[PDB]
């Protein structure tokens, strides 16, 4: 049977966590602002020459619902970390995230991606460098994407799978 | 204080007549908004739109007149207009308040209150209260879910000033 591979996506409200999910699901870009309050999608995929499920939680940034993240944290296999390359306080957000990911599974190795997004626009705040070194410092690997040109979206997504399969074995 | 009303359709079909009161006493803008997207008046309004978001247990949403997908709207003022202020509180079921993308972005979307909502204080504006027929809002309760999609298509089908 097919295996399936529970991703959840997550990072600060804006950053494009239902843009770059809607990317992947339904190859075409939302411009306009929809925050999300939850929701769940399905695709199969062929990822090194072999097909598996990918179901995939999309969260909401919104910071009034932060102590209400603990139920999907707990079930969640992997974690794209998602900020914007040209919003420094959502890379701020990151660190806070990745710990109540930790504090949540009681764990500090849980299969993560960092996400660097909106890499099409050219106000950028964050450095590529910046992100690399703190990718490097978790020991999770670090992608920039655009949910925009769809740039990097199937590796982000199929990054984490590989790290949430070598964390499975 | 003006008073509005709403005849409701599940799919099409008469579920019946919700009135709000409209506080102008306290938010004169936010009020006069509502009413005159009510009347249609200004060429646009809430006929014909749906109620896009409705989580059992909180709230029914709707209001986006403009994109029918919940991303859109209007106010009369323009796109967006400022929050008015936040004198009134998310007291109970049938509080009619807006919704909105943050500080100051009012538009046309707004909120029925199924329960008390007390975390909303300060930040969406409260405006006016259901008068009559809250058990027709309880009852399109029926037709939403967890995340606010809706199982069957929710209308304004038709809107005026009482
Ligand atoms: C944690 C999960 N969650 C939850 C939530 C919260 C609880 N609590 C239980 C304990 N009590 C004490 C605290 C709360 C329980 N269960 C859930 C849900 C059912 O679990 C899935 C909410 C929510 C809201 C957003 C995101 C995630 C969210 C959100 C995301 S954008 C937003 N709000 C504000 C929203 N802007 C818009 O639409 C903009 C586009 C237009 C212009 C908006 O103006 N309005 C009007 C007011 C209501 C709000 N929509 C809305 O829909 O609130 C849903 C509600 C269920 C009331 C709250
Ligand atoms: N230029 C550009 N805009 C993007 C990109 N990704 C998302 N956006 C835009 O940024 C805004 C927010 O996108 P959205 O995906 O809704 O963000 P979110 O993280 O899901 N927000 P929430 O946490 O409220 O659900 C939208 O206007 C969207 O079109 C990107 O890669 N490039
Ligand atoms: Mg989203």
């Amino acid at each position: 049977s097919m295996t399936e591979y529970k991703l959840v996506v997550v990072g600060a409200g804006g950053v494009g966590k239902s843009a770059l999910t809607i990317q992947l699901i339904q190859n075409h870009f939302v411009d306009e602002y929809d925050p999300t309050i939850e929701d769940s999608y399905r695709k199969q995929v062929v990822i090194d020459g072999e097909t598996c499920l990918l179901d995939i939680l999309d969260t909401a940034g919104h910071e009034e619902y932060s102590a209400m993240r603990d139920q999907y944290m707990r079930t969640g296999e992997g974690f794209l970390c998602v900020f914007a390359i040209n919003n420094t306080k959502s890379f701020e957000d990151i660190h806070h995230y990745r710990e109540q990911i930790k504090r949540v599974k009681d764990s500090e190795d849980v299969p993560m991606v960092l996400v660097g997004n909106k890499c099409d626009l050219p106000s950028r705040t964050v450095d590529t460098k910046q992100a690399q070194d703190l990718a490097r410092s978790y020991g999770i690997p670090f992608i920039e994407t655009s949910a925009k040109t769809r740039q990097g979206v199937d590796d982000a997504f199929y990054t984490l799978v590989r790290e949430i399969r070598k964390h499975k074995e | 204080n003006p008073t509005v009303f709403f005849d409701i359709a599940v799919d099409g079909e008469p579920l019946g007549r919700v009135s709000f009161e409209l506080f102008a006493d306290k938010v004169p803008k936010t009020a006069e908004n509502f009413r005159a997207l009510s009347t249609g008046e200004k060429g646009f309004g809430y006929k014909g739109s749906c109620f896009h978001r409705i989580i059992p247990g909180f709230m029914c949403q709707g209001g986006d007149f403009t994109r029918h997908n919940g991303t859109g709207g209007k106010s009369i003022y323009g796109e967006k207009f400022e929050d008015e202020n936040f004198i009134l509180k998310h007291t109970g079921p049938g509080i009619l308040s807006m919704a909105n993308a943050g500080p100051n972005t009012n538009g046309s979307q707004f909120f029925i209150c199924t329960a008390k909502t007390e975390w909303l204080d300060g930040k969406h504006v409260v405006f006016g209260k259901v008068k009559e027929g809250m058990n027709i809002v309880e009852a399109m309760e029926r037709f939403g879910s967890r995340n606010g999609k809706t199982s069957k298509k929710i209308t304004i089908a038709d809107c005026g000033q009482l």
